RNA sequence: CGACUCUUAGCGGUGGAUCACUCGGCUCGUGCGUCGAUGAAGAACGCAGCUAGCUGCGAGAAUUAAUGUGAAUUGCAGGUUGAUCAUCGACACUUCGAACGCACUUGCGGCCCCGGGUUCCUCCCGGGGCUACGCCUGUCUGAGCGUCGCU
RNA sequence: GCCGUCGCUGGCAGUCGGCAGAGCGAGAAAGAGAGUGGCGCGGACGCUACGCCGCGACGAGUAGGAGGGCCGCUGCGGUGAGCCUUGAAGCCUAGGGCGCGGGCCCGGGUGGAGCCGCCGCAGGUGCAGAUCUUGGUGGUAGUAGCAAAUAUUCAAACGAGAACUUUGAAGGCCGAAGUGGAGAAGGGUUCCAUGUGAACAGCAGUUGAACAUGGGUCAGUCGGUCCUGAGAGAUGGGCGAG
RNA sequence: UGGAAUGCGAGUGCCUAGUGGGCCACUUUUGGUAAGCAGAACUGGCGCUGCGGGAUGAACCGAACGCCGGGUUAAGGCGCC
RNA sequence: ACGGACCAAGGAGUCUAACACGUGCGCGAGUCGGGGGCUACGAAAGCCGCCGUGGCGCAAUGAAGGUGAAGGCCGGCGGCGCGCCGCCGGCCGAGGUGGGAUCCCGAGGCCUUCCAGUCCGCCGAGGGCGCACCACCGGCCCGUCUCGCCCGCCGCGCCGG
RNA sequence: CGCGACCUCAGAUCAGACGUGGCGACCCGCUGAAUUUAAGCAUAUUAGUCAGCGGAGGAAAAGAAACUAACCAGGAUUCCCUCAGUAACGGCGAGUGAACAGGGAAGAGCCCAGCGCCGAAUCCCCGCCCCGCGGCGGGGCGCGGGAAAUGUGGCGUACGGAAGACCCACUCCCCGGCGCCGGGGGGCCCAAGUCCUUCUGAUCGAGGCCCAGCCCGUGGACGGUGUGAGGCCGGUAGCGGCCCCCGGCGCGCCGGGCCCGGGUCUUCCCGGAGUCGGGUUGCUUGGGAAUGCAGCCCAAAGCGGGUGGUAAACUCCAUCUAAGGCUAAAUACCGGCACGAGACCGAUAGUCAACAAGUACCGUAAGGGAAAGUUGAAAAGAACUUUGAAGAGAGAGUUCAAGAGGGCGUGAAACCGUUAAGAGGUAAACGGGUGGGGUCCGCGCAGUCCGCCCGGAGGAUUCAACCCGGCGGCGCGGUCCGGCCGUGCCGGCGGGGCGGAUCUCCCGCUCCCGUCGGCGGGGGACCGCCCCCCGGCCGGCGACCGGCCGCCGCCGGGCGCAUU
């Protein structure tokens, strides 16, 4: 029985809502679960970024978004085959690859080649036996002043 | 305060863990404190009771400066007996009123291996914290 | 409460008639509790109206502008005397109010130090009114972890953390503060003004490069101002009896007509 | 002033309300997240010097061994080269029960090996190990007017 | 005369004091206003301005609405250099009182260990009823009742105590399809001895199927065990999401 | 010369409970023999309301109500109760 | 008429979500970290701005394709019959009427011995700018209906304004 | 007919293994209602819900597009905010109701069949030797037995792959063992008063501990001890100590497997069938000319097939590779073990169960299912005398208290008994008003004080006024000197930190022939605001003062002498 003048309503617990209620109280618990496993990842991989491999500069679909640019699954093997680095040899070196993505834009190709030919550079590889390096390796003063990178490695600013 | 998330601070936990201890933690629980000679002696504070100590009443009514032997350590009651410290029933016999170790002073320490063991152990122990202090 | 509570036992009323009270009843039985009477709030066992639910609101979220504000009165009722007396704090051999004490004091890794420092501040009767409230409180909290209560002593508010708070915790009464942290739950106890608060030179400088002055922004805040004063001259006396005020008012009509 | 009845007060009985205590619940959060044919969950029956219930245990039966602890358990008696406690990693774990030799009466079997009986001569008694269904790999024995090769 | 409500959005910061001149109840729009030429150190209360004070009128109330509670219960953050084994809470009171009232404070007794005032906060927060739920207790009421199947009497013994126990005698009944002697199902120590009279045996009991200590069921032939009946129920097979 | 008398501070916007069974009375009046019957019009009461009177009394007459003292009436009465 | 021997204890508009209105606070054409991340009480608190993504509000309307919230005056030129339409340069540039609390101007006067006579206040005839708000008249945008005339070209049209 | 193979099917108490069942809070697959609402009810709704069934794990499931979109395109799965109570479904009623994208937590990719190359290059079991044997593994020796061509292993899987030729550059990846150096579980310990008086039955109560303001405190959480304890005890805090067990990060050695990559050119190859899809029916979905699943019928194709939220034909496009499989993480947990906390409950409350609780008891059974805490600090649980047969008492005794006496803390009301007082034929009881009698209270019973003055009797080392020192108030000192501040303003041959959608020598990248144009970053110049030095006004010190000076008041010490 309605009153003189408010909304029409329809309040959705017709169902046996109190059965499946989620309560939130595990909520700063879990920010604190969540803390300490990201901090038992960043002690675990001690020289690599606490936060992963870096990630493409990418327009949105969507006529809504597309002026706004993210960061992306991974590399397209186009992007890899122009800047001269192996899919196999860029997850090792810490490099997100997808083999899903097409490259129809020569701009943002251009793009992420040249943030490859950037990270590549302001790569620090160590060698695999300290005793013995190899030819493609990092210099002794970089042994020493590499270290971790706290927050997104090379953070994609609009 | 206490900063350790696994120690009690509960009421009726503490008290559980009090009264259903098991007698190795009763023996530990039920432990007097030494007299002023034997603490400058040994460099302890305190030790468990035994059935053959010395001990001067502190507190209560049998309180003074008799040193009586234990006749034994109940620790079911969490009391020991003293030789002295009794009291007459109705019908003439005599009953060894209880008294509790906390209101319990040793003056003679009954001393076997592991007795001396304890006290070497404790004194260790007091010999570091006070270089940790210093 | 839990749900299950009063729901477990099976009891169907017993219907008319009977000459009973139309209530469900347990279903038979040779026992105490047979055709006695389960469920409703009213009956012996069984449930209570409104059962307490997890999902209450139990939490209550507050805008960071007034939060901000209730940090910034919280500490502007600090400095004025008669509110610090006000809420409560033997103050009167302390030297001066804003008590700011040199940098040592981060340094200090003992309570005896720190007690010594209270001595020489003059403060202690403050932690020594401590001592003399703690007492035990009224009620079932003693049987709830709640069974020694004591009175709220002086702050203290540290930048860096060098064993201060290790040389002032044992003190009954002293909370501690970070410059960045303060919390208004110890700012103001109880929702009353101006606790008496302890600075060092380093806490003490470090506030205008929190909040800044009204002309200069918050330096480590994104966007922040101090609030705005709706009267500046809050003294209304030197209002009321000033001669710009007093020269275009009428004649005070004091004389009491009685019927 | 009588007896009986009504009201108030002191006291004494029926009764356990109120208050104060709480080795208990309820809620929330954290870590672990593990049963069983090498016999689970559960059930039955026994086990204490005096022992009904609870608790613990399994004919080694309120416990065995090992480690740590270091003079007791106790209601009453009895007796430091380790009593009592906790951990428990070794050993043991009656009968049902997925329950397993077929049935559930605690009944009836079958095979092999030991000791009384024998002097392997078959019974009888006692002890021990097997004997549930389905299915996987391989082995053995087989069946087929299924497909063939030789005489 | 007193209480409260409403209105005058009435009045009060003017307590302006040898740094002074003590007022704006008075029928009459507006100043106890500035200028320039012709001895004795003195004066009650006030004003938690969410307070104080003065005028007038008004005062019923169901359902219902709103406001004030320095009315009451429980817990929390503060606070009272709070109370307390030289006596806390609870309870009783022919005592002293206060408030319109909700209720509250002291005096006396009991009690033995916690409790309260103020500013805020929160709720499982106030009972006379719901043929309300639980527990307890009255009138009825020392009342209805201890009335189906013929019947008991005397003496002695144990014992503190005898209508009921035991023995003897007498008189009766069930009158061999029994009130007799034995079984099945079911019961499970009820069977037997010794002791008790706390509780039960709707009176009593020295008695009992009650209580507490102890004992008692001996099989090749008596049954089960074996067989099958009416039937039940595995294997193969079929069906079925299971 | 606020263009009759008299009286009174007015206008306006939200949110909104309860109610949606009524009854009685001077006058008018429908149906009915009539009804303490059923149904209407105006207004007032009861409902929601105590008080004095009608001995008694939900509606009649008077008169509406904070707690009291002095006086005075209404409606009714002044043999006794 | 129903419930009710008596007494003690328990006992009935609570909680969550959504919406409306009123009030208090903070900020303000902005507001909000609610989700995430960083630094005993503390599971609190503080911080993030290239974590304001996103919600709500600042723009509505149409079913949709879509569209989308003042104008006046002067000069010059072209067309048509001093008047109208179209195209370029400067100015005025955010509606009006009435009721409107408050504010502004001040014809005059507010007294101590008569006149002359400056400054501070104070009241007021009468005249104004007019807050909010109310009632109306106008104006603008959008969908729809009627009457007709012109403008533009990258694509001269069943085009667009 | 006999012998020997293969194929199908048997029998084994054959040798070696596995499954059965339980818990089930979370998870997966089925099956699956009616209450209720629509103010009736039948579609809907409750609701893919309750109940029923099967199956695991510590998580399960899902999962690396036969995807979303139509944009300058994003890019496995899962979870949160938002999309959004929206698109949409619905007797278009009641009601139901997503997805994309964006911001995050997390982030990890892959393997087969086919197609093909390699002497089956492959796998299991048994015999012997060496190591290790409580997760039965590694190597060697066997004309040992089988599996497998009806196809095991290596390369290889949609991101292309294989083979051949030509250039470039390395020779270190993994498994199983032995020893050595430097978080988890268990056990034992580590500070300070029982200090002097005073209460108490007992202190943990109260006072003090002076000149080291009793001692410790990285320890003033909690619990016990005869009420209330930082210092009596267990503990508490501590990058505190000691002794065992376990795993991991590394080093050194032994036995092995492996002879492994990338770019360019040439030649070949490439895909999952009663499956997709269509018709029909039933369930389901927001999915509406049918989203998904299932039953029947038809039944494919290879520049093919699926999707592109309105059925169909033509036409270009966009985007994936279905009909095979694996995979942590973020996510869920009212069951279990070990824990921690509470603005919760305080024995009719909180779980049914604080206690011999799923117990006693009831029902043939499935099932139903209670009530029940408190002596005291310590049993110190009442010896002994006496009446009674005893239950019961009376003395005596313990305890602070028996007015705490074995269902005993406190002991209310209803009800009952006794004593005291008052009363009694309109049932009792009540409101207003008095009267009388009792209980105690006013510790009443010659009755309250407070200022000024007069008069008579007394007593101080004292009044006014001066001297010195200190403190306080004010100062229009008309306008003293000096500091401080301003939510007030300027001037600068001044030095800086932020912000800006104000402009323009060095470094990096690609395109073109050391040069010329493009993009980004860093100086550099411009403006706004702020900080610090100055120089000058205004204003304040009455949320914010120093020294003298002048006045007044107060305090302390000197005097001053009794008509004060
Ligand atoms: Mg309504
Ligand atoms: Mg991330
Ligand atoms: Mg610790
Ligand atoms: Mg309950
Ligand atoms: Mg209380
Ligand atoms: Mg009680
Ligand atoms: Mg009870
Ligand atoms: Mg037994
Ligand atoms: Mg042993
Ligand atoms: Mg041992
Ligand atoms: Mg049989
Ligand atoms: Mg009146
Ligand atoms: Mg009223
Ligand atoms: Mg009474
Ligand atoms: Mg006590
Ligand atoms: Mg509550
Ligand atoms: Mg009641
Ligand atoms: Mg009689
Ligand atoms: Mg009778
Ligand atoms: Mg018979
Ligand atoms: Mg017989
Ligand atoms: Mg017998
Ligand atoms: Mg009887
Ligand atoms: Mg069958
Ligand atoms: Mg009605
Ligand atoms: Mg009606
Ligand atoms: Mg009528
Ligand atoms: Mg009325
Ligand atoms: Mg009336
Ligand atoms: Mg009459
Ligand atoms: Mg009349
Ligand atoms: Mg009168
Ligand atoms: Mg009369
Ligand atoms: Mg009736
Ligand atoms: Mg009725
Ligand atoms: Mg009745
Ligand atoms: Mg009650
Ligand atoms: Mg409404
Ligand atoms: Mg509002
Ligand atoms: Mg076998
Ligand atoms: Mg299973
Ligand atoms: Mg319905
Ligand atoms: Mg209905
Ligand atoms: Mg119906
Ligand atoms: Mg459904
Ligand atoms: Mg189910
Ligand atoms: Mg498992
Ligand atoms: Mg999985
Ligand atoms: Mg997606
Ligand atoms: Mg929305
Ligand atoms: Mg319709
Ligand atoms: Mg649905
Ligand atoms: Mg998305
Ligand atoms: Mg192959
Ligand atoms: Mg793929
Ligand atoms: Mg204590
Ligand atoms: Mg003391
Ligand atoms: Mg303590
Ligand atoms: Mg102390
Ligand atoms: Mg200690
Ligand atoms: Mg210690
Ligand atoms: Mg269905
Ligand atoms: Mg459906
Ligand atoms: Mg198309
Ligand atoms: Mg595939
Ligand atoms: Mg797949
Ligand atoms: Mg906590
Ligand atoms: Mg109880
Ligand atoms: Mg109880
Ligand atoms: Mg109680
Ligand atoms: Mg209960
Ligand atoms: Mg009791
Ligand atoms: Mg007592
Ligand atoms: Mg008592
Ligand atoms: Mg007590
Ligand atoms: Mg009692």
């Amino acid at each position: 029985a309605p009153s003189r003048n408010g909304m029409i309503l329809k309040p959705h617990f017709h169902k046996d809502w109190q059965r499946r209620v989620a309560t939130w109280f595990n909520q700063p618990a879990r920010k604190i679960r969540r803390r300490k496993a990201r901090q038992a990842r960043a002690r675990r991989i001690a020289p690599r970024p606490a936060a992963g491999p870096i990630r493409p500069i990418v327009r949105c679909p969507t006529v809504r978004y597309h002026t706004k640019v993210r960061a992306g699954r991974g590399f397209s093997l186009e992007e890899l085959r122009v800047a001269g680095i192996h899919k196999k040899v860029a997850r090792t070196i810490g490099i997100s690859v997808d083999p899903r993505r097409r490259n129809k834009s020569t701009e943002s190709l251009q793009a992420n080649v040249q943030r490859l030919k950037e990270y590549r550079s302001k790569l620090v590889l160590f060698p695999r036996k300290p005793s013995a390096p190899k030819k493609g390796d990092s210099s002794a003063e970089e042994l020493k002043l590499a270290t971790q990178l706290t927050g997104p490695v090379m953070p994609i600013r609009n | 305060m206490k900063f350790n998330p696994f120690v009690t601070s509960d009421r009726s936990k503490n008290r559980k863990r009090h009264f259903n201890a098991p007698s190795h933690i009763r023996r530990k629980i039920m432990s007097s404190p030494l007299s002023k000679e034997l603490r400058q002696k040994y460099n302890v504070r305190s030790m468990p009771i035994r059935k053959d100590d010395e001990v001067q009443v502190v507190r209560g009514h049998y309180k003074g400066q008799q040193i009586g032997k234990v006749v034994q350590v109940y620790r079911k009651k969490y009391v020991i007996y003293i030789e002295r410290v009794q009291r007459e029933k109705a019908n003439g016999t005599t009953v060894h009123v209880g008294i509790h170790p906390s209101k319990v002073v040793i003056t003679r320490l009954k001393l076997d291996k592991d007795r001396k063991k304890i006290l070497e152990r404790k004194a260790k122990s007091r010999q570091v914290g006070k270089e940790k202090g210093k | 409460v839990s749900e299950l509570a009063g729901h477990q036992t099976s009891a169907e009323s017993w219907g008319t008639g009977r000459a009973v009270a139309r209530i469900p009843r347990v279903r038979g039985g040779g026992t105490h509790r047979s055709g006695q009477g389960a469920f409703g709030n009213m009956c012996r066992g069984g449930r209570m109206f409104a059962p307490t639910k997890t999902w209450r609101r139990w939490h209550r979220r507050v805008n960071t502008t007034q939060k901000r504000y209730a940090i910034c009165s919280a500490l502007a009722a600090s400095a004025l005397p008669a509110l610090v007396m006000s809420k409560g704090h033997r103050i009167e051999e302390v030297p001066e109010l804003p008590l700011v004490v040199e940098d040592k004091v981060e340094g200090y890794k003992k309570t005896k130090e720190a007690v010594l420092l209270l001595k020489k501040l003059k403060a202690w009767n403050d932690i020594k009114k401590v001592y003399a409230s703690q007492r035990m409180r009224a009620g079932k909290g003693k049987m709830r972890n709640r069974r020694r209560i004591q009175r709220r002593g002086p702050c203290v508010i540290y930048n860096e953390d060098n064993g201060i708070v290790k040389a002032f915790r044992n003190i009954p009464g002293i909370t501690l503060l970070n410059v960045t942290k303060l919390n208004i739950l110890k700012l103001a106890p109880g929702g009353h003004v101006g606790r008496f608060c302890i600075w060092t030179e380093s806490a003490f400088r470090k506030l205008d490069d929190l909040y800044g002055t009204w002309r200069k922004a918050a330096s480590l805040k994104s966007n922040y101002n101090l609030p705005m004063h709706k009267m500046l001259n809050t003294d209304l006396s030197r209002i009321l009896k000033s001669p710009e005020i007093q020269r275009a008012l009428r004649a005070p009509r004091k004389k009491i007509h009685r019927r």
